[PDB]
């Protein structure tokens, strides 16, 4: 019997960003 | 909501949107479904270009005319666009902040139904990567509670593998079953859209032409699904129509001009599906034999079978010829295949038996399965056969072959269907199978020890069905016993070779006249009845092409030509002749 | 009924989802498939035919005109293959006693290993009692499955091999298609 | 001229692109190559020194006289390494038979199996041939690819799912040199 063979799994990777928010006056 | 969604009523009272045609069945159980209390979202699920959105979209047209029932009256379907909407977010919140929106307007109109074109996007990643917060657990309780209809369409595939993975979504969302239609339900279908394609291209298109585009494109396009197939190939004959015409041509569209298109389609040179190609299948016996002579018998019998399989009588299943000629070596067996491909013009496809020799080596030519090293390959004869759906198969030294490969060969040549690896039908009934074997040639040419000679005449066959199981040579349609080469043939082998160094050489600007004397002395030494006419390549390399080939770059013989060829008589040696 | 024959026929959803699907589908069913002549109950007959619809087979239409093709498979089954009667007896009878509601209720609805010479009908009287149902023909030739490892292609690599996502043939052909003839041509190659 | 040597001595970019930067890089050099002298007039010669500094390859070798370096293929490499004399004269009469456009163009131009003990310069020849014609040189020992597993790789890597740009290993080097000679070590341990 031939060898067995094994696949990985790759997770991507993705984030959010919040904002900081600065008045005229 | 202002640009995410687009409501199909509106759109359908100008337009856009096709008129369904023999889908009443389907939308039946549509329309059953949205009028539950709850879990009201019915799934389309089916192959590609099967009509999965001309339900949904068509749904809206029909609400519009009013074939729909009562209750299904005054509702409006959204069609949502989750690339559009999950595009600009660029925050955290900003995708439930513009979807939440969405669903309050849904719910506020208890008689809107939303469609969802694509629906496994949302499943795999809707709106969070690295995280637990996806659109579909957004409107997981609403589904649950009834309070939104919600119209789903994903392929088969896409439905086993993403969806149903979350049994939470999959309960909610009912499956109705799509079925690719038949060949008379596609041509109603495209006699309901010709007046829009008509209209934009400006042409007409025959009945007998739609009929075909169907037929044909079945036959020679199987890699898409009939539906969309078949609206490519009428919209791309009009696309012909505006730019090869130079002004007041035919408007109409015959048939001739589906068969180009398709043709292209297909990367076929337009003389198997045309049908004009009958001078050409008239004269193929005598063609043959001018290219490859002798055994006039084996070649008429290709003729015959490919004559019945183009003229309608050809099986239905099964391939469109199984032979196996067998026969001694050097008598063009594998020759005549070459040579026919050519008169087709199709794919010619190559496949060495002797490498297929060992219990798992067959793995090779149907794949490994699942879970082992060679998965991710379809297989060689597989993707040979999908790749070239018209093509002639060859498959040399069969007898060697291991008994697991004969296996193969037997489902081949009676359903005309080889599963791989990954479950992709090979349908190639349309390739003609030729082996070649030299099983027989033994007992034919060795006579049968003992003071004695006995009759040999069926020893031959008799060989052939030990070797050969029962059922494999059942299965063959006919078998071509090829006959040894004549003392006359043979010397017309010799001007087939010379022709082609004649002719290679006559463009170049070097004449060559060879003696009868020294063709004759090639025949005997270049043919050898245990191999056959085999070396007569190697022996014409060696005896003509190398010392033409030294002097053809320094020398005289570059320029004039004058070449003489000629045979002595003291040692039997072939003399050459260079002149300016 | 709707509860009995939910567990007994749909699978891969639970009791109470599966038995108030039933019930609800069941409802629209007979307020909107008749547009005139409609019936205000909803009698055992109806549901039946929404479980018939979900799994695919029905259990109490047997009677109806269904019947009279039972009663001609056998005489049409011999008219396209001649000979080898035996054999359409026991594909036909089999059906009958699954049909008329003498099945096994844990086995399938019939296992023969039709054996005999090449070219004497036995991949003919499976491909022509699919068309006379008119069901699905799950054909599979065992030619391929020559080594031990060929069984992944039929249940699917496991997990954390290639080829996990793609699934076994066999296992999906039949939830595509419960109701159809499984044809293992070849068997003993296998 | 300009486009049949472009495409043989660069090997980097496609036969459409190579031509006309050529062209322009000719233009250019002729333009301002004299301090106040021009030549409005252009040579095959001038634009061959322009090929070898993109090329990196010396003028002689980019030069269009393959066959001068033919008929002198062994005085030069006789004269570069020495021992062996017999063989490799016999190895520039075979060549020559195929440079000379007789036989099938389809089939390889290079067809000899070395025979002999190490360590005489068997390998010297294979890189010095390659160093006067121009071709570049790509090593491939067969050791290494003695595993059946490994004989894989050379059409293909077997968990490059991702990675199709690479390919086979045998593949990528032909696909990216389509004019290098293949050195193949131990092939008769295969
Ligand atoms: N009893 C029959 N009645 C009518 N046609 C038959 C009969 N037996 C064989 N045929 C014809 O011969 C074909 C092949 O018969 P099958 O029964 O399918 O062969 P098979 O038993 O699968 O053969 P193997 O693979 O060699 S064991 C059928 O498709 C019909 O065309
Ligand atoms: N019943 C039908 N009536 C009219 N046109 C149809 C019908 N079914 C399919 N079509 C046409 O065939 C195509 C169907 O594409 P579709 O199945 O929605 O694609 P996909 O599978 O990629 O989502 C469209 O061009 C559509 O107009
Ligand atoms: N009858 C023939 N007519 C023309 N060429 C022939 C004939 N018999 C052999 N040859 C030549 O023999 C060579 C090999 O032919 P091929 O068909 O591969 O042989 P085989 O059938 O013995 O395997 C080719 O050069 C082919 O043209
Ligand atoms: N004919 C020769 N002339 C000069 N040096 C030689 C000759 N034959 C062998 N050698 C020497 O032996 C080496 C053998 O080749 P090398 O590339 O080092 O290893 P390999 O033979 O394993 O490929 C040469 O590089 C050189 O050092
Ligand atoms: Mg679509
Ligand atoms: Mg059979
Ligand atoms: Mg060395």
């Amino acid at each position: 019997g031939k060898t067995n063979d094994w696949l990985d799994f790759d997770q991507l990777a993705e984030e959010k960003v919040r904002d900081a928010l600065k008045p005229p006056s | 909501t202002e640009n995410f969604t687009t409501n199909l009523n509106q759109l359908a009272r100008v337009g856009g949107i096709d008129p369904l045609i023999g889908r009443e069945k389907e939308l039946e159980r549509a329309i059953q479904v949205l009028c539950r209390r709850r879990k009201n979202n019915p799934l389309l699920v089916g192959e590609s270009g099967v009509g999965k959105t001309a339900i949904a979209e068509g749904l809206a047209w029909r609400i519009v005319q009013g074939d729909v029932p009562e209750v299904m009256a005054d509702c409006t379907i959204y069609s949502l666009d989750i690339g559009s909407l999950l595009a600009g977010t660029k925050y955290r919140g900003d995708f439930e902040k513009r979807f939440k929106a969405l669903l309050k307007q849904l719910e506020q109109d208890t008689n809107s139904i939303l469609f969802i074109d694509e629906i496994h996007t949302i499943i795999g990643a809707g709106a969070a990567s690295g995280g637990q917060v996806d659109a579909a657990n957004l409107i997981k309780p609403l589904l649950s509670s009834g309070k939104i209809r919600v119209i789903g369409s994903t392929t088969y595939q896409e439905f086993s593998n993403i969806f149903e993975k979350d049994r939470a979504l999959a309960r909610r969302f009912q499956k109705i079953d799509i079925t690719e239609p038949s060949i008379e339900e596609t041509v109603q279908i495209i006699n309901g859209l010709k007046p829009k394609y008509e209209a934009h291209h400006d042409v007409r298109y025959t009945a007998k032409a739609v009929r075909a585009a169907v037929e044909l494109a079945v036959k020679y396009i199987n890699d898409r699904h009939l539906p969309d197939k078949a609206i490519d190939v009428i919209d791309e004959a009009g696309a012909r129509a505006r730019l090869m015409p130079v002004s007041k041509r035919k408007k109409t569209v015959n048939v001739a001009d589906i068969e180009s298109v398709v043709a292209r389609i297909a990367r076929i040179p337009e003389k198997s599906v045309s049908q004009s190609d009958r001078d050409t299948l008239k004269n193929l016996g005598d063609r043959l034999k001018m290219l490859v002579f002798g055994q006039d018998k084996a070649i008429e019998a290709l003729t015959e079978a490919i004559k019945m399989a183009r003229a309608g009588l050809g099986h239905e299943h099964k391939p469109v010829g199984s032979f196996l000629f067998a026969g001694p070596t050097g008598v063009g067996k594998t020759e005549v295949t070459v040579q026919l491909s050519k008169a087709l013009g199709i794919e010619l496809l190559r496949f060495d038996m002797s490498e297929y020799m060992e219990r798992h080596t067959v793995s090779r030519l149907i794949g490994a399965p699942p879970g082992y090293v060679g998965f991710d390959q379809g297989g060689l004869l597989t993707d040979a056969v999908i790749k070239h759906p018209h093509a002639v198969l060859l498959l040399d030294e069969i007898e060697k072959a291991h008994p697991d490969v004969f296996n193969i060969l037997l489902q081949v040549m009676d359903n005309g269907t080889l599963t791989d690896n990954n479950g992709r039908k090979a349908d190639f009934r349309n390739v003609v199978l030729v082996m070649t074997t030299n099983a027989g040639v033994r007992e034919t040419e060795r006579k049968s020890i003992g003071l004695i000679h006995q009759d040999n005449s069926t020893d031959a066959m008799e060989e052939i069905k030990k070797i050969f199981t029962p059922e494999f040579r059942n299965r063959l349609d006919n078998i071509i016993w090829f006959d040894h080469l004549s003392t006359d043939v043979i010397h017309q082998v010799v001007d087939k070779f010379i022709v082609e160094l004649q002719v290679q050489l006559d463009q170049k600007g070097v004449s060559l006249e060879v003696s009868q004397e020294a063709r004759n002395w090639l025949a005997e030494k270049g043919y050898d009845r245990a191999m056959g006419a085999r070396p007569m390549a190697r022996v014409i390399q060696d005896n003509l092409k190398k010392p033409l080939a030294n002097e053809l770059l320094f020398g005289s013989l570059v320029d004039g030509g004058q070449v003489t060829v000629a045979l002595d008589k003291e040692k039997n040696e072939l003399t050459y002749g260079f002149q300016s």
